[PDB]
DNA sequence: AGCAGATATCACTCAGCACGA
DNA sequence: TCGTGCTGAGTGATATCTGCTTTGGGTGGGTGGGTGGGTTGAGGCAAT
């Protein structure tokens, strides 16, 4: 009775707003023309609230009774809209109803894994956090279709589960019917049965937002059908779903615990990424106009870490690393990486850690690790078991997680050789090889490595040769494209400048804050320095839509520079090698990418040579 | 058990299959000749080419007697069509042309004696799979043939393990990947034969599951009538077995997305396809994606979550002399003639090691390269290892 | 679903007597 | 002392219903055991 009234009311709501009808028509037209779009519609809670307050409130506080009616109304509207002449047997037998999706503003239901409490059960909530785990995808049985040869008719059965439907129903064992009502033998029609994908993920509270002295908490989320593979570990997501409770929770006499609560999880409706900034026509035009400037490189380099005084060359190297070179794989099998690795060895208090933090924040994908805080296994991959399935699998490590990204390693010299070996393999081959518990696989690890280290004595000594100063293996050192040695030199002018800069920085106050006040979302769906968001947009554009190709003049410059540097009496902080030629080519390609140029020109070669010369001979 | 009205009529499809088997030509009919060969014990596996079915459908449409789309029906649900084709073949099996020793086979004698006993009883029966001496497989629809007739070939389109979802269950699909594990060949039971100690009759049982419950009590007419309680005892001599092999196929490196771990899919091999897959070979396995329901308490405890595997149906396997050889060892590197010649000498490794006095001079010309970083040591290693047939690359 | 213990309702054996032989 | 029922309650027996529990995995525990399985990773300790 009430169910039909709610269905009719949601039908009226959908009729009033023609945008959803147009979206459904477009999806159906695209599917008919042809890879396929899932039967899902995103509706705005604000429009529903403006239309009917009662329905919006019910959906927010009592989704179990108000969502299925809306889904049925949407399915009926789509079916009435459908005009397919011949429905395929699988289509007729398919159980594919339209699923509703929500956006807008969740006033008090916008929470985090820490703030989810028993008072929010059976309510629509929005959870924001970081994905830490991801179960394997497996199909789930909802409908079974059978055939009786003698009768010549198809019989079907429908299955339900605690997680498949919002409303509780009698449990249904997965035992396939074998016999008809009259005793007729039945044959299972797998091709006509309906299965849907199922996956379980764990969303973790963001560590920065956790209380003082308390470890982050996490909540389990269930994804079905088209939301199965929308996330990977390490992603920041905004999940919308219905907080639910499952099981007896010790109520049953079989559990003697009498002190154990119920199980709880979320049945996800949406997954909203929190990584790629959409580029507008105005943004693209601004990027092009800024790139056309002759000194674009200087401005972009200066815009990185405005609070760090000096270190211009290190900033240029970081920018080139962010832009990255062009990766070429030859037919014979040789693989040439386009990533640029950077190492900084210097005296204490030289802004190495701050630079690492800044590159961690700015880079689209970045993972931070420490020397003493990491392990070989924690870097590569760990063997573990899947709760959902109970299947032996692999868990991505630091290196793996940062594929096509950047990994920042702090205190690089405070590590162990055991741990070092993993890294050595990673940088050398850009792949991870695992041989454990009957697992034989190769993991792609294509990440740029930026690390900071200290001398063995804790202070760089000019008298002693570079080999004695740094204890890291020579083989590991050779993989780094650029090595920067930074020392703290006492000079009156530089000391005064640095002190004034630090004092000016320490006097900053945030907007909307009174003096002496200590430093403490609305919607879900939603020579001048360059602002950081614009820098991110520029980096994304350049790294996505530019692949510079080499030219003859750049080659002449590169070979001239290599010949001059390798056979020169002047000593170098790092030995010259054929890898230096590849480093020069990579830096030239990165500089070409900076200017949004399809070809590498003499300017790029000159800039790369200057940077390499500064890094080598200071 | 509510019913549905689906637009499929299995009787018409069976008639289509019989007509295709009897009449299709591409001399006499190809499949009639194949069945004649099978009858004479010359062939133990029959492969149905979907291209032939498509051509037959096109010819029928051209002649004006338009018939049902058999290719699409087979692709959408292949498990039923295996049995349908087996029945069609059985109903039209030609009489043998080469005399054979029938009395040698145990099954022939047992069935003949069952017939004699039945005749005696009347004067006062066995599963079709038991006597089948062939295996049926489906060859996917070739892309060239599909494009010739303006059709899309879902079955032959390669897919990764990730792209195989739950909506593909029960269909004929192809998987591209690298085999990582192959198990030993073991006998899988299909029909079980029992015997009665008292009756003297033979009973049969069909197995279509992971597990089965053996019979304990006789069910024969004689036993029932006479009230004699006779125990059933398993007989492996008259039972029917099929070779079984379980293989694992893993994703290729280029198929995994960014920041993702490769996944694997199980493969089940039955019949004559056994030993067609070995570890390390990249293959295009075509099969029927099917679920593997649990049994007993496990079934109840598991829930709706189902395992899956692939029933293998077709497997496609992917693919001055001294100076010249030395230079061609590793063209990409700068000329190092002496090192290349040493590598050639190591690779050939010619030697006469036949002392026979208790030991024999080592027959390997071992080579060691030592140098400062910068030389292409890794490149020589990789190239010389690739060329060698038994070359193995390892890292200390 | 299968298995082990148990209840209760199903027949069958020795028991013995009346008639007559 | 044979044959043919009629009586009969005793001594069965076998055709017939009433309650576990299991797989393996912490949605049974550590007053069921670690020689019935799980089991790779981190951590602290002593001999080295
Ligand atoms: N050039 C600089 N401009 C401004 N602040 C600086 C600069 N160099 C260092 N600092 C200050 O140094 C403080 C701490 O130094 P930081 O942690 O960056 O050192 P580090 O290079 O990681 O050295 P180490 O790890 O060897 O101690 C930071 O708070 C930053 O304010
Ligand atoms: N003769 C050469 N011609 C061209 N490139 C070369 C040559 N020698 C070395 N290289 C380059 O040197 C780069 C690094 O050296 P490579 O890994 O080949 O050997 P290696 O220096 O002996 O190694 P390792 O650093 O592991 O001891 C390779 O990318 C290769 O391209
Ligand atoms: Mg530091
Ligand atoms: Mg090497
Ligand atoms: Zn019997």
């Amino acid at each position: 009775a009430v169910f039909g009234d709610r269905v009719r009311r949601f039908q009226e709501f959908l009729d009033t707003f023609t945008s959803y009808r147009d979206s459904v028509r477009s999806i159906q037209v695209y599917n008919s023309n042809n890879n396929i779009l899932p039967h899902r519609i995103i509706i705005s809670l604000d429009d529903l609230r403006e239309f009917d307050r009662s329905f919006w409130s019910g959906i927010l506080v009592e989704p179990a009774y108000f969502i299925p009616p809306a889904e049925k109304a949407l399915t009926d509207l789509a079916d009435s809209m459908d005009d397919v002449p011949h429905p395929n047997a699988s289509a007729v037998s398919s159980r594919h109803p339209w699923k509703l999706s929500f956006k807008g503003s969740f006033g008090a239901h916008a929470l985090s894994p820490r703030t989810l409490t028993a008072q929010h059960l059976n309510k629509l909530v929005s959870v924001e956090g970081i994905v830490t785990k991801t179960s394997l995808v497996r199909p789930k049985l909802i409908r079974s279709v059978h055939y009786a040869a003698k009768t010549g008719r198809f019989h079907y059965r429908d299955y339900t589960d605690a997680t498949t439907t919002l409303t509780t129903r009698i449990p249904t064992p997965a035992i396939y019917p074998t016999e008809d009502t009259e005793g007729n033998k039945l044959t299972t029609e797998y091709g006509y049965s309906t299965f849907i994908d199922h996956q379980r993920i764990t969303v973790q509270e963001m560590p920065e937002m956790a209380p003082a002295g308390q470890l982050p908490r996490s909540i389990d989320v269930i994804l079905d059908d088209d939301l199965v593979d929308k996330t990977k570990p390490g992603d920041r997501v905004n999940v919308v779903g219905v907080f639910k409770s499952l099981g007896a929770g010790g109520m049953n006499q079989s559990n003697s615990n009498t002190l154990i609560g119920f199980k709880t999880l979320i049945l996800g409706n949406t997954v909203y990424p929190l990584a790629r900034q959409m580029l507008t026509d105005f943004d693209i035009r601004n990027i092009n106009k800024l790139s056309k400037k002759k000194d674009i490189f200087d401005i972009l380099s200066q815009s990185l870490a405005p609070s760090i005084y000096g270190h211009d060359h290190i900033k240029k190297a970081i920018l080139l690393m962010l832009m990255g070179g062009v990766e070429k794989n030859l037919e014979n099998g040789s693989h040439l990486r386009g990533d640029i690795n950077i190492l900084m060895v210097g005296d204490p208090s030289t802004a190495k850690s701050q630079l690492l933090r800044f590159v961690l924040n700015t880079a689209s994908l970045a993972i931070a690790t420490t020397g003493r805080g990491s392990s070989g296994v924690g870097l590569t991959a760990a063997v573990t078991t899947d709760r959902e399935t109970g299947e032996r699998r692999l868990e991505a490590g630091a290196m793996v997680l940062a594929d096509r990204g950047v990994v920042c390693i702090d205190e690089f010299d405070k590590m162990t050789d055991v741990d070092r070996v993993a890294i050595h393999e990673v940088m050398e081959q850009q792949t991870v090889t695992i041989a454990k518990a009957g697992i034989h696989t190769t993991l792609n690890a294509r990440c740029s490595v930026i690390a900071a280290a200290n001398p063995v004595f804790g202070q760089y000594d000019v008298n002693r040769d570079p080999h004695q100063n740094i204890a890291l293996p020579d083989s590991l050192l050779s993989r780094f494209d650029l090595l920067f040695v930074v020392t703290d030199d006492i000079n009156e002018i530089r000391d005064r400048s640095i002190s004034e800069h630090v004092l000016r920085t320490h006097r900053y106050l945030p907007p909307g804050y009174l003096e002496g006040e200590p430093v403490r979302s609305l919607a879900v769906g939603e020579p001048k320095l360059v602002t950081i968001p614009f820098l991110r947009k520029y980096v994304q554009y350049a790294k996505e839509r530019v692949i510079p190709q080499l030219t003859q003049e750049a080659i002449n410059v590169i070979v001239k520079n290599y010949t001059d540097l390798r056979n020169d009496d002047n000593t170098k902080k790092s030995p010259i090698t054929a890898r230096t030629l590849e480093t020069l080519i990579r830096l030239a390609t990165a500089h070409a990418k900076v200017r949004l140029s399809k070809t590498v020109n003499k300017v790029d070669a000159k800039v790369a040579a200057n940077l390499l010369r500064f890094a080598l001979l200071g | 058990l509510p019913s549905i009205q689906l637009p499929v009529d299995y009787n018409n499809l069976f008639n289509e299959i019989t007509d295709f088997l009897v009449t299709f030509k591409q001399k006499g009919p190809k499949y009639m000749a194949m069945l004649q060969k099978v009858a004479n014990r010359e062939l133990n596996s029959v492969i149905i080419d979907l291209d032939d079915i498509l051509q037959y459908q096109n010819e029928k449409f051209l002649q004006g007697t338009q018939a049902d789309d058999l290719v699409s029906a087979i692709q959408q649900n292949a498990n039923h069509f295996t049995e349908l084709f087996c029945r069609a073949i059985d109903n039209n099996m030609p009489l043998p042309t080469k005399e054979i020793d029938y009395k040698d086979d145990v099954l022939d004698v047992i069935l003949n004696q069952r017939r004699l006993r039945n005749e005696r009883m009347l004067s006062d029966l066995f599963p079709p799979n038991l006597t089948r001496r062939y295996f049926l497989y489906f060859k996917p629809l070739s892309q060239n043939c599909a494009r010739r007739y303006r059709k899309k070939a879902i079955s032959s389109k390669p897919l990764s393990v990730r792209q195989i979802k739950g909506d593909f269950l029960g269909q004929l699909i192809t998987v591209r990947g690298i085999i990582t594990r192959v198990s030993d060949v073991k006998p899988a039971v299909e029909v079980i034969a029992y015997t009665c100690d008292q009756c003297g009759y033979e009973v049969f049982q069909e197995v279509n599951s992971r597990t089965f419950t053996p019979l304990s009590e006789c069910t024969s007419e004689e036993c029932s009538q006479n009230q004699t309680k006779g125990q059933l005892f398993m007989s492996t001599r008259a039972s029917k077995f099929s070779a079984f092999q379980e293989c694992k196929i893993q994703e290729l490196s280029q198929q995994v997305p960014v920041g993702h771990i490769p996944r694997s899919l199980n493969i089940h091999v039955n019949g004559t396809l056994v030993r067609s897959l070995s570890p390390g070979d990249i293959v295009d396995v075509t099969g029927i994606f099917l679920p593997a329901p649990y049994t007993g308490f496990k079934a109840l405890k598991a829930g709706l979550l189902t395992e899956t595997y692939l029933e293998a149906q077709f497997v496609r396997q992917h693919k001055d002399v001294y100076n010249r050889l030395a230079k061609s060892i590793a063209p990409e590197i700068y000329g190092n003639l002496d090192v290349k010649k040493a590598l050639l000498l190591l690779l050939v490794g010619g030697v006469d090691k036949r002392v026979g006095d208790g030991m024999k001079i080592r027959g390997d010309i071992n080579v060691c390269l030592m140098g400062d970083p910068g030389v292409a040591k890794s490149q020589l290693l990789k190239a010389i290892c690739k060329i060698s047939p038994r070359g193995v690359y390892t890292t200390g």
